[PDB]
């Protein structure tokens, strides 16, 4: 079924354990993915989960119910498209962007970034970025993490959702 | 290495 496109809430929140970030969307460069990314907030299929994946100066990494890395999925049955932009770069912390395994892959699984990260240009769609909170990222992204970059103690998001 | 994949995670 999926939302209207005239469905555009300007933000999602993620309610983590360690406060709030407040995120907004390009609703315009990268409509499917926004409404992806929100709707699945709105249902609910966030809260609970954690970031199972941060590297330090790099990005921090989550959206997948079952925590493993390997799961989640979209609002549209499949992996969907990238909904990529030269002129959208990734120039700093702060911005949001799908996870995948290769092109048109996109699932549930997103990351926002702690630092530049070019590389990364042209492989991932960028889809918004942090308006309040990125004092709470810095700190989120300096956690200690094991081997496998896995937090030792859990960050959560405890509820993640729409603008009302 | 520094990526973001789902499922195959490399270096
Ligand atoms: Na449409």
């Amino acid at each position: 079924a999926i939302p209207p496109d005239s469905w555009q809430p300007p933000n999602v929140y993620l309610e983590t354990s360690m406060g709030i970030i407040v995120l907004e969307l390009y609703w315009k460069h990268a409509p499917k993915t926004c409404k992806n990314f929100a709707e699945l907030a709105r249902r609910g299929y966030y809260n609970g989960t954690k970031f199972h994946r941060i590297i330090k100066d790099f990005m921090i990494q989550g959206g997948d119910p079952t925590g493993t890395g390997r799961g989640g999925a979209s609002i549209y049955g499949k992996q969907f498209e990238d909904e990529l932009h030269p002129d959208l770069k990734f120039t700093g912390a702060g911005i949001l962007a799908m996870a995948n395994a290769g092109p048109d892959t996109n699932g549930s699984q997103f990351f926002v970034t702690l630092a530049p990260t070019q590389w990364l240009d042209g492989k991932h769609t960028i889809f918004g970025r942090v308006c309040q909170g990125i004092g709470m990222v810095n700190r989120v992204g300096m956690v200690e993490t094991n081997s496998q970059d896995r937090p030792v103690d859990d960050v959560k998001i405890i509820k993640a959702y729409p603008s009302g | 290495x520094l990526l973001v994949t789902a499922g195959l995670v490399l270096a």
